[PDB]
């Protein structure tokens, strides 16, 4: 019918173009965020940019307050790149169901678990005509019972799966080439590493990616860094400064 | 959201109501199903719409289906729709039997299930079901029986009748061929003989062939689902006689 | 009844008799009384039978589908907080005595549960009519790291301290022993009680002994 | 307690070699003391390998046996196959806990055969229930009713193992007549049903009368 | 059972029994009454087991989600830089038990993740949410709590969550369990404002060891938690018993 | 447009929700709403110029600028009714959370609970999404002021100093020239005033009397709402009317 | 929104009779990555191709071949969101059937079961239909089964079949090579070549996933290495 790209039905060849639409959206903010996995941490790395919506950055908006990385639970945290309404309900949305898991099962659901609960939520919105699609395209990290870092995306249409690496934004046929690049050259080598080894190392190889992607030279108060890992399982950011050293011996190489 | 609104339960300028005039169309395209009532039972056949020769063709029948013990339908039209309906019938059934005592009577089945037919068609918003069903059954009070449904909840008692597709010439062919005291292998071959004249042809495939029938026998009514020998064996027998 | 479990290296093994009774009469002599929840997770049932039957059958096949939608060992923790909040919501009226006992990424596990929805994880216990008695027998015997066949033994000389000890336990004793990487169900580990006295010759009656007044006979197929 | 005392009346299986047996007493009683039949049969047939013997409140004897012949005709008209005697007899178990709280007054057994399909193997199949679906499998006999110890005595006393039907159909109903004739409120006639797997002899027993 | 929370010049201190029992039969030798909410918010249970374990385990998930709302976007604290340890072997040590068991963890301590208490629920708020979900089911609820805890704004504290639903702040400290009727005039005479962190784990000892003297429901083990700004520390003691001179 | 604008729950193929793009026209169109933290409090201005012709209007009668505990700004550039149904909103969530934890509502808690609110009314094909943004803004002596503005589409985002509604470009402009954190709300009171004589071209010295309404959270008031008296505004009204009437 | 006036079916009867929804889902399906199982002598096999899109995905993360319960497993052409809500349904469904009558559900009343559940949203209003084709094989007491379910909610009883990408040729290559006396090795080894016929380039263990129930056994995915072995000749 006329109205086969106004509702979540297929078109005659099959797509649903809401979901498209919904994607687009979300490229259309312009924000780019990267997880990298570890052998024992995990990193998510942002630009701390408003997304590109009616309205523009002023220079009296207080910019440490803009941010693309959220806690789940203490252990779990995230980034929600996309319309920031449906982000910031996509937060809420995970959080009550990490809190509603623990409460049921007496004990942390783990990063895999959360996104496919998410996503099975998502999917809703794609089979009922009268949701609108949550423009949100997502990256979950955190530390398995098994002492195993976990990196999951999820986007509009309800997919999710487990990466390596990944990047969510304008670009990620290329940001997938950079990527791959900079994890062959990471695995070439065979001297083991130790834990805050491995933690330095993912966390310079996000920056770097994150700075190949995006074309330009990144200041260490325009973007912001979040890890987890064996030695600290907490989703915490790490400081300006501890940034601005990485970009530092980034630069100098 | 009204713009999205199909409308599918409102009179048309002709006092008509077309989503029941195309789910009908959808049945009349639908491979052929026939019924016939002779002195030892009620005959079902249809003819088996081809897929693969993968499909599995041991007691697998699509279009012929147990209601209960003394009631049983053949079914046209959409598939998914009838296994819905073919549900709501046996549950209709053992309802009957668990608030009665004794086997529910063919004809008040026939109207529950046509009642929830057109209750689709009068309320709510959603379009009709695409199924019409050959329900024939026995009981003690009509002897055997044999109706037809359609997607409006129309039926009406039959003593041979066909639907889908081409079930002109089958209905010709009963029209000539139907006796009034017919026995059970007389049944079966005119069952054979006008399934074969439906599909276009003349020595019928017992591949493409669904044949059961229903007999009141010694007091228990019993369904026989005639397997693809049983149908070669009458294949055979109708080549025999024709 | 008499449940009992403990906690031994790597495993937690869990012991029960087989008596059921309705009022004084024995109705069940070879009654199940421990209940598998998954691969790593049993558990031991005293109180009501039917339950204990629905309670644990409710358990493992949520638990099975938790395992399928998470693709991850089950906990035991699970178990507790899922037992322990059904049992509260029926306030005790739920008669349900629970050992629940096994093994997961925290190590060998052992809970007492109650029917008012109290959980208690122990090195070792007991529940049921028989309990005191047993828990002597585990109280007076106990010990840390106990051995697998160390652990079979005590948990048999308390479940049968229950059975000798308390009309309403009896019969056989059966064991599990579950550890990491599997369980060992036991059935009967130990058939203490059996019949002694017989008849020099069973009574066979004579055929046509019993008078009858009607008879028909129906063949099937 | 009283509530089973209104109607009376009791149930008892009993398994031989290829061969199950059903008996039950044939009275309902009325506050007690008052016989008002003396052909009210608490067997029921499920299907040719499944049987149930219902005791207790007659009013739940007949609710529940019209609750189980709906759950197995739509289960066996579903699946196109007759209902195995196990899955039968957890599902008498799941009917009578869902009235956990508001039970049926009712004391079932389920006789019957288990089919082991390889050629068929029958293996006799028992099991007794409480009102709240608790269930006991056995292999040599069940009994449930007011007259539970009575038949409890006889088939701990009399039971054989390994019976020929017509030993079968001796024991069992000698161990319910000499039950009955301890009982004030059973009793009144006994209807016995022996299963093979080729046919089902059904017999009355000349019985006491008082 | 008896609990005890004792406020002294540095943190909260938290002390226990671990008797349950139903009638004269101990079904629980050593329970575990003290029971983490947060990292730095601990409650003491009295009361039916069933009750104030349930209540606990949803407050424990109302914490969590209080925690993570808490949590404000941004990086905060880019330059902001943030006592004499119990002899508890010497309290637990006895003559008739020495290396009789080797192997024995009587103690633990830990440091806060949230340094700053940037986002730890107010002791108070999770204090008044228990009150709440009390005082809703106050027809079928018993049981007796206290909280303990620290927070930047009012520092350690004390709320004891009374039966039917009520709550009040403590300043010096609060008892609770049927134990706790015994030491109430002992406590009484020998507290004292800015107590020590020795002085108060003395006092606290003492008062559960003499209500366990006096109790036939209190017994088993003591458990005490020490809750200060930076660390929690919680100890184990089994030296129970009370030698009289008369 | 092109038929993918008359719903909030149908994306355009270009990725875009025009329904909220429409709203934020509507509300661009609305009077204007201003905050600003100054050293010692937030300070919160409406300019009704929308109501310059309403000469039988009770003077003074029309004020945008509302409170939830006492020491929280809340006002509003869009619909009367929708901005008056999120306030009722924003105290309901005050009372529940002070029913459940005995302490105020933080302010960025508020704000992410209202955001929500008003992005569920974007998700659904039989609801009108709100047409109004909000200020929410408090001051403390230890956290200073803190200012957020929530948009229709309910994304929201912290500021040092906020203007919405009509001619905010040129607000924003003038706002912009001074850093007002080394400034006192008082001094800032005769600032505003030039801004508005500036700005609006609707406004002039004649209707700046009945047509602002000023308000503040700052240590004269103790830190909690307060509208500023006329014996206040009065002096600075007369000090910036007179230095533009000089240039 | 969900109830009220605006719950009105998106599927409706076209003037020939057709519900053209359903045919678009069909066409869905007939774009997505191919499927197929076989039923052999001694056991039913399901297998499917799950190609990569980068170096850096999980293939572990991504199954397309779930098991439903003990001795049944699925695996899915379409779309894979669809997937995991039937899939979930499914396993609700096989513990209910459990609880109520103790022991696993036959395969044919879980395929039933489901078969209702998608024709729902076929009909009820406000909804589209899933976008997918379920394969589900199993083992009971009455034999191995195959059985399809199509987007309409119509299932069908297969000795071997393919859905997804040009499944008509796949069809054909498997009907020329396909006998019900078939053992298990073979089955998984004219699975493979399938795959490898339909697939363009070269396949591996990584390109498909293959699952089995056998001889009277649980369900099995087979590993990588199980399906190197496989691929080795
Ligand atoms: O041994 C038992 N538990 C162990 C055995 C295995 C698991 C642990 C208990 C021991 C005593 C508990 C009785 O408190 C009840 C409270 C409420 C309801 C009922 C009982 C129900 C019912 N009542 C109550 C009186 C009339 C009647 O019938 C009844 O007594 N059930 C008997 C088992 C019944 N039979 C089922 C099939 O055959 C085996 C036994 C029963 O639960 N016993």
């Amino acid at each position: 019918s006329m109205y086969d790209r106004h509702l979540t039905i297929f078109s005659p060849d099959g797509n649903l173009y809401q979901i498209e639409y919904a994607i687009k959206a979300v490229k259309n903010t312009n924000i780019t965020s990267v997880g990298v996995k570890g052998e024992n941490c995990a990193v998510i790395i942002s630009q701390k940019k408003m997304a590109t919506q009616y309205i523009s950055q002023d220079k009296l908006l207080d910019y440490n307050n803009i941010t693309n990385i959220y806690n789940i639970t203490d252990e779990i945290g995230c980034s929600m790149v996309g319309m920031p309404g449906d982000c910031l309900s996509m937060v809420y949305k995970a959080r009550s169901e990490a809190s509603e898991f623990l409460y049921s099962n007496g004990y942390n659901v783990n990063a895999e678990t959360l996104c496919r609960n998410i996503c099975d939520k998502i999917q809703v919105y794609t089979q009922h005509a009268y949701m609108r699609l949550h423009a949100c395209s997502g990256m979950i990290i955190g530390i398995d019972e098994n002492n195993k870092p976990e990196l999951f995306k999820f986007d509009p249409s309800g997919f999710c799966a487990g990466y390596r690496a990944c990047v969510i934004g304008n670009k990620e046929q290329e940001s997938i080439s950079v990527l791959e690049r900079l994890l062959e050259k990471r695995k070439k080598k065979i001297q083991q590493e130790t834990i805050d080894e491995d933690i330095r190392n993912t966390t310079i190889l996000a920056i770097e990616a994150l700075q190949t992607i995006l074309a330009f030279d990144l200041k260490a108060s325009e973007i912001e860094v979040a890890i987890v890992s064996t030695k600290n399982r907490n989703f915490t950011q790490i400081s300006e400064k501890e940034i601005d050293n990485y970009l530092t011996y980034i630069a100098e190489r | 959201a009204r713009r999205y609104d199909s409308r599918t339960t409102t009179f048309s300028p002709e006092g008509r109501l077309y989503q029941v005039e195309y789910a009908l169309e959808a049945i009349n395209n639908a491979s052929i199903t026939i019924g016939l009532i002779t002195k030892d039972g009620v005959i079902l056949g249809a003819d088996k719409v081809f897929i693969s020769k993968l499909i599995d063709k041991a007691n697998n029948y699509e279009k012929i289906y147990k209601i209960d013990k003394h009631i049983f339908c053949g079914v046209a039209g959409l598939n998914a729709d009838a296994n819905i309906l073919i549900n709501q019938s046996r549950l209709y059934a053992q309802r009957y039997l668990y608030n009665y005592n004794e086997v529910q009577p063919v004809s008040q089945l026939v109207v529950q299930i046509c009642d929830i037919k057109q209750s689709y068609t009068q309320y709510g918003g959603l379009r009709p079901y695409g199924v019409s069903f050959l329900i024939g059954g026995y009981d003690t009070k009509d002897g055997y029986q044999l109706y037809h449904t359609d997607p409006s909840g129309n039926y009406s008692g039959w003593f041979a009748t066909a639907i889908g597709t081409n079930n002109l010439t089958a209905s010709s062919v009963l029209k000539q061929e139907w006796k009034n005291d017919m026995t059970l292998e007389e049944g079966l071959l005119l069952a054979l003989k006008t399934l074969a004249k439906s599909t276009d042809t003349e020595i019928p495939k017992s591949e493409k062939i669904e044949l059961a029938y229903l007999t009141n026998k010694d007091g228990e009514v019993y369904q026989k689902y005639l397997t693809e020998k049983e149908i070669e064996e009458l294949i055979k027998l109708y080549t025999q006689k024709y | 009844t008499t449940i009992c479990g403990l906690v031994c290296q790597n495993a937690v093994i869990l012991g029960a008799d087989t008596r059921a009774t309705e009022g004084p009469i024995v109705a069940d002599k070879n009654c199940s009384k421990l209940h598998y929840i998954s691969k790593n997770i049993w558990c031991a049932g005293a109180g009501v039978a039917g339950d204990l039957e629905h309670t644990t059958l409710w358990l493992q096949h949520n638990v099975e589908l938790h395992r399928l939608n998470t693709n991850t060992q089950p906990r035991v923790s699970m178990c507790v907080s899922r037992l322990t909040q059904e049992l509260f919501k029926y306030q005790g009226y739920k008669v349900c005595a629970i050992v629940l006992g096994g093994v997961d990424v925290n190590g060998p596990q052992l809970y007492g549960i109650h029917p008012h929805g109290s959980s208690c994880l122990l090195p070792f216990t007991a529940l049921g009519s028989g309990s005191l008695n047993a828990m002597a027998v585990l109280e007076a015997k106990y010990r840390d790291n106990m051995t697998i066949e160390e652990g079979k033994n005590l948990v048999c000389e308390a479940i049968c301290a229950g059975i000798f000890n308390d009309l309403g336990s009896g019969g056989n004793v059966d064991i599990c022993v579950i550890t990491k990487d599997s369980y060992q169900h036991i059935r009967p580990y130990k058939e203490p009680n059996m019949r002694l006295y017989h008849l020099p010759h069973p009574t066979i009656y004579p055929k046509g002994t019993t008078p009858i007044l009607s008879e028909k006979i129906e063949y099937i197929k | 307690g009283s509530i089973y005392n209104y109607n009376g009346g009791c149930v008892l299986g009993m398994s031989g070699s290829n061969c199950v047996a059903i008996a039950c007493d044939l009275r309902l009683g009325a506050n007690t003391f008052t016989t008002v039949s003396t052909k009210f049969s608490k067997i029921f047939k499920m299907n040719n390998n499944v049987y149930v013997g219902l005791s207790g409140l007659a009013t739940d004897i007949q609710t529940l046996y019209e609750i189980l012949r709906y759950r197995v005709n739509l289960y066996e008209v579903r699946q196109d196959a007759e209902m195995d005697v196990e899955c039968f007899a957890n599902m008498l178990s799941s009917i009578l806990y869902s009235n956990r709280f508001s039970p049926y007054f009712v004391n079932p057994i389920v006789v019957g055969f288990k089919l082991k399909h390889y050629k068929v193997n029958y293996e006799p199949y028992l099991t007794a229930y409480d009102l709240i679906g608790a269930k006991c499998e056995t292999r040599d006999f069940v009994v449930n009713g007011v007259t539970s110890e009575q038949l409890f005595g006889m088939c701990e006393s009399l039971y054989v193992k390994d019976q020929d039907e017509n030993g079968l159909f001796e024991t069992i109903s000698q161990c319910l007549l000499s039950a009955l004739d301890r009982d004030c409120i059973s009793g009144w006639g006994a209807e016995v049903l022996v299963l093979t797997p080729e046919k089902i002899i059904k017999k009355k027993l000349k019985a006491r009368m008082d | 059972t008896t609990i005890i929370g004792i406020i002294y010049d540095n943190g909260v201190m938290l002390a226990c029994d671990s008797r349950t029992s139903s009638g004269t039969f101990i079904s629980n030798k050593c329970s575990r009454k003290i029971n983490r909410i947060n990292e730095n918010l601990y409650v003491c249970r009295s009361g039916a087991s069933a009750h104030s374990q349930k209540i606990i385990e949803i407050i424990k998930h109302y914490c969590v989600s209080m925690k993570n709302e808490n949590r404000k976007k941004g990086r905060f604290h880019e330059g902001e830089t943030i006592d004499e340890e119990i002899d508890i072997d010497s309290i637990n040590y006895l003559d008739y038990n020495n290396n009789n068991d080797n192997n024995l963890v009587t103690k633990n301590k830990y440091f806060y993740e949230d340094k700053f208490n940037d986002y730890n629920p107010l002791v108070e708020n999770v204090a008044h949410i228990t009150k709440k979900i009390i005082y809703t089911n106050n027809n079928f609820l018993s049981c007796a709590l206290i909280f303990g805890g620290y927070d930047k704004i009012k520092k350690q504290q004390l709320y004891a969550v009374n039966l039917n639903g009520s709550i009040i702040e403590k300043h010096d400290f609060a008892v609770s369990g049927s134990g706790s009727i015994y030491i109430q005039s002992y406590l009484q005479d020998k507290y004292k404002k800015f107590m020590t962190k020795k002085e108060c784990f003395n006092l606290i000892l003492n008062c559960v060891k003499y209500a366990m003297h006096n109790d036939n429901s209190s017994g088993g083990l003591i458990r005490i938690v020490n809750i200060t700004k930076s660390f929690v520390e919680e100890f184990t003691v089994v030296n129970t018993q009370m030698n009289f001179q008369y | 447009s092109a038929g993918y604008d008359l719903s909030v729950s149908t994306f355009s193929p270009d990725g875009r929700l025009y329904q909220v793009e429409y709203i934020y026209k509507s509300i661009n169109n609305n009077n204007t709403a201003l905050c600003l933290e100054c050293k010692d409090g937030i300070i919160c201005c409406c300019i009704n110029s929308n109501m310059d012709k309403n000469k039988m209007i009770k003077k003074n009668s029309y004020n945008r600028i509302y409170h939830v505990n006492n020491n929280i700004i809340i006002t509003y550039s869009g619909f009367d009714g929708d901005a008056r149904n999120i306030i009722d909103r924003a105290r309901s969530e005050a009372n529940t959370y002070y029913y459940n934890f005995h302490t105020n509502i933080p302010l960025h808690i508020l704000v992410n609970r209202i955001s929500l609110y008003i992005h569920a009314y974007t998700l659904y094909w039989h609801m009108r999404p709100f047409a109004a943004s909000i200020i929410i803004s408090s001051f403390n002596e230890k956290d200073k002021g803190d200012i957020y503005c929530i948009e229709p589409n309910g994304a929201c985002y912290k500021y040092s100093g906020i203007v919405i509604g009509k001619n905010k470009e040129m607000f924003k402009t003038e706002i912009e020239k001074k850093d007002y954190k080394d400034i006192n709300v008082r001094d800032a009171i005769e600032d505003i005033y030039k801004f508005i004589l500036t700005s609006d071209d609707h406004m002039n010295k004649n209707n700046l009397q009945n047509l602002v309404n000023f308000s503040w959270i700052c240590k004269e008031s103790s830190y909690e709402f307060q509208n500023i008296h006329e014996e206040i505004l009065t002096p600075a009204l007369n000090k910036a009317v007179e230095y533009i009437e000089k240039l | 929104m969900a109830d009220g006036e605006y719950s009105f079916s998106l599927t409706t009867f076209s003037p020939t009779g057709k519900l053209v929804q359903i045919e678009y889902a069909l066409n869905r399906v007939s774009s997505s990555s191919p499927a197929l199982g076989i039923r052999a002598k001694n056991g039913v096999i399901i297998a499917t191709e799950k190609k990569s899109p980068n170096e850096l995905i999980e293939e572990n993360s991504i199954f397309k071949i779930q098991q439903i319960s003990e001795h049944i497993g699925i695996v899915y052409a379409g779309m894979p969101g669809d997937f995991r809500v039937l899939l979930k349904r499914a396993r609700k469904e096989a513990i209910r059937y459990s609880l109520q009558y103790g022991s696993e559900i036959l395969v044919k009343e879980l395929v039933k079961i489901i078969a209702s559940i998608v024709q729902e949203f076929t009909q009820t209003g406000g909804v589209r239909p899933f976008g997918l084709s379920l394969l589900i094989c199993g083992v009971d007491v009455y034999g191995y089964h195959l059985y399809q379910i199509d987007p309409s909610g119509c299932y069908f009883n297969w000795m071997a079949t393919c859905v997804g990408k040009d499944y008509q040729n796949n069809m054909s290559f498997l009907e020329k090579r396909y006998n019900k006396d078939i053992e298990i090795e073979d089955a998984i080894h004219t699975a493979i070549l399938t795959l490898k016929e339909s697939y363009e380039g070269v396949l591996n263990e990584k390109n498909i996933e293959i699952g089995v129930a056998y001889d009277n056994k649980p369900f099995k995915i087979l590993t990588q290495n199980e399906i190197k072995d496989y691929l080795i000749e």
